């Protein structure tokens, strides 16, 4: 009989499961707190009622009839997955989920394996005891292809994946064990041990010796590569990438290219390789005035840390100073109530209770001096950014943009020289020929040189808009970079701000912990004094 | 893991098909039913009759 | 050691799962021969009304 995992069966499951592993008998199991769920032989046929586990890390639903696969993309976090022994006959459905590393899909009606190029960090894969037919099938998966097949997948998808197992498969029962030594030569001790035959070294070109010195290298590229990413987002520059896109966004280049294509393409091109050389020196400025104050705010927090720590070595050796009080104190209470001479006691009481009001006092002090400290420090470095490195970057922004005007500017003017030409040229040439085939190209020049001021209010517009949103470009980088100083210097202040509460509620416990075993000291001491009469 | 669960694939498969042999031959034993009996009640019926 | 330990753990946990497994089996086709025994018991019993018959 078909069934269904449900919540009475969640709650089952978790039972069971707890049981299994001697879990703390809660029967208020927090739903949106589940990490392990094994399901051992429910007969399952369905998977479902298993929504909000974002945070699964182990999962079991062996022997059952599950036959099919999907949207467990939600599920994103997963990390030990068993679904083998199933009807399961296609993979897909986990597209999603990248942080998986077990993944078992063992006998099965598994015959082809796709869905698996976002998991690249798989490491644990059971597909064996299958229907598979050809074994290059799982050569796709480690950067390997047979040789005569046109492959775009020139970026290995699998590189960690070292747990995999298919044997069993209907192809892998003809010319034993040859295929598990061609997957190796494309994919522990077995390893090596069949790396260590003739024939199946000699059979390929791309070994792994070669394979992990480009995977170095290439790891070594793909690292520079996203250091030099971050280094222009936080030049804040990143934003005039489509600059060099505008074209593409102007229409009326384009319309314009049809008077003289070649040396349109011509200026085109020189106005883009010197917008892109200039601009890149823009951002390279503004990389090296953001790397100064990534060090400047860098040192902030050292010097804060320094600091701070100097405030809890003083507040600890003073606390240490303190707790030697209290268990004199203490000592001295059971000796002298071993004595009863209760108003020595008490007054000696008095005393130390007075003593710590002063340490409350001192200690209240002591938060003082470190808002003084803080404030001054802040205050300090943020006059410093501003005169130093606010400003480099409001020049070094305002030149960049004025020098894309610059650009802009001329390459208009190329423009105009270039319509006045056309235009004289067109002048002098339709009085000698009225009759040519009719062109429709022919025929649109014309008419786009006989409005010339058509043609002049034309490129003025797309020049105007051009340097607007190069300009609005220019203004959302420096918001930009308005609004990551602000959010940097709100979050320190706001953090300074809950750990100052944190700190003086901390002070407050320890005072009223000292006030109230003081009192149960007296107190008891007092109460000696009652049966005595 | 894989290994053992292999080996309690092979179990089940195993004791499924012990079940379906069991199931077999005793239903097959069972085909035989009472038709005998009500054969030879309408038998003892059918004679008295003639002997009356 | 740790691995040894989980080994272990996960061996005990199976072990436990074929034996019992096992067992269930087991008393599982005793109660159905048993069944059909008793059955087969009764019916020879039987035959004999229709032998004397």
């Amino acid at each position: 009989d078909p069934r269904v995992i449900n919540e009475q069966l969640i709650l089952d499951a978790v039972k069971q499961f707890n049981q299994e592993n001697n879990k703390i008998t809660t029967e208020n199991i927090i739903l949106q707190q589940l990490r392990q769920l094994q399901l051992s032989f429910k007969n399952i046929l369905k998977i479902q009622h298993l929504q909000g586990l974002e945070r699964l890390e182990k999962l079991q639903l062996d022997n059952n009839i599950i036959e099919k696969i999907e949207n467990i993309d939600h599920l994103v976090n997963l990390k030990w997955l068993d679904l083998s022994f199933n009807c399961i006959k296609k993979i897909e459905g986990l597209d999603k989920l990248k942080e998986l590393t077990d993944l078992s899909l063992f006998n099965n009606y598994i015959e082809k394996i796709e869905g698996l190029h976002n998991n690249t960090k798989l490491n644990v894969f059971s597909i064996g005891n299958n229907r598979l037919k050809s074994y290059e099938e799982i050569t796709l998966y480690f950067g390997y292809k047979p040789r005569g097949e046109e492959g775009t997948n020139d970026r290995p998808e699998f590189k960690r994946l070292q747990v995999l197992n298919v044997s069993g498969n209907p192809f892998t029962k003809d010319k034993e064990n040859e295929y598990k030594n061609h997957i190796i030569c494309a994919i522990e001790g077995d390893r090596q041990l069949i790396r260590q035959d003739e024939q199946i070294s000699n059979s390929y070109n791309f070994t792994t010796t070669d394979y992990y010195q480009q995977m170095q290298a290439q790891e070594q590229k793909e690292e520079m590569d996203r250091q030099t990413l971050k280094k222009k987002k936080d030049a804040r520059m990143d934003i005039l990438d489509n600059l060099k896109d505008e074209y593409l966004k102007i229409e009326d280049l384009q319309r314009v290219k049809i008077i003289k294509p070649n040396q349109i393409n011509e200026e085109i091109e020189k106005y883009c390789g010197k917008i892109n050389d200039h601009v890149v020196e823009m951002q390279a400025a503004v990389i090296q005035k953001h790397q100064l104050i990534l060090q400047e705010m860098s040192k902030t927090e050292v010097s804060y840390k320094e600091q701070e720590a100097l405030h809890e070595k003083e507040t600890l050796q003073i606390l240490k100073e303190f707790e030697h009080e209290k268990k004199v104190e203490f000592r001295n209470w059971e000796k002298e109530a071993a004595n009863g001479d209760a108003k020595k006691e008490e007054s000696r009481l008095k005393t130390l209770l007075q003593k710590t009001t002063s340490l409350k006092n001192k200690l209240m002090d002591i938060e003082i001096q470190l808002v003084e400290e803080l404030e001054a420090i802040f205050t300090d470095y943020d006059t410093k950014k501003k005169e130093t490195a606010w400003k480099d970057i409001e020049e070094i922004i305002v030149l960049g943009q004025k020098k894309i005007e610059e650009e802009n500017v001329k390459f208009y003017s190329n423009l105009n020289v270039i319509k006045n030409k056309e235009e004289a040229n067109y002048n002098s040439t339709q009085q000698q020929q009225l009759e040519e085939e009719n062109n429709e190209e022919d025929d649109e020049k014309a008419s786009l040189l006989e409005n010339k001021e058509q043609l002049a209010q034309m490129i003025g517009n797309i020049k105007e808009t051009l340097i607007d949103s190069h300009t609005k470009i220019i203004l959302s980088a420096q918001m930009e970079l308005q609004k990551d100083l602000a959010e940097y210097a709100k979050q320190q202040k706001n953090k300074m701000y809950e750990r100052n509460r944190k700190n003086i509620s901390q002070i407050i416990a320890q005072i009223d912990a000292y006030q109230t075993e003081i009192n149960e000291k007296l107190k008891q001491g007092d109460d000696e004094s009652d049966h005595e009469n | 893991e894989e290994r053992k669960n292999l080996h309690i694939n092979e179990l089940m498969n195993n004791h499924e098909k012990a079940f379906a042999e069991l199931k077999k031959y005793y239903n097959d034993i069972t085909a035989e039913n009472l038709n005998l009996i009500k054969a030879h009640k309408e038998k003892i019926a059918q004679i008295y009759a003639n002997i009356q | 050691e740790a691995r040894a330990a989980m080994i272990k753990q996960l061996e005990d946990n199976k072990n436990q799962k074929i034996a019992e497994i096992i067992k269930e089996h087991t008393q599982k086709y005793n109660d159905i021969k048993n069944y059909y025994s008793e059955i087969t018991a009764t019916n020879l019993d039987y035959r004999k009304t229709l032998k004397n018959e």
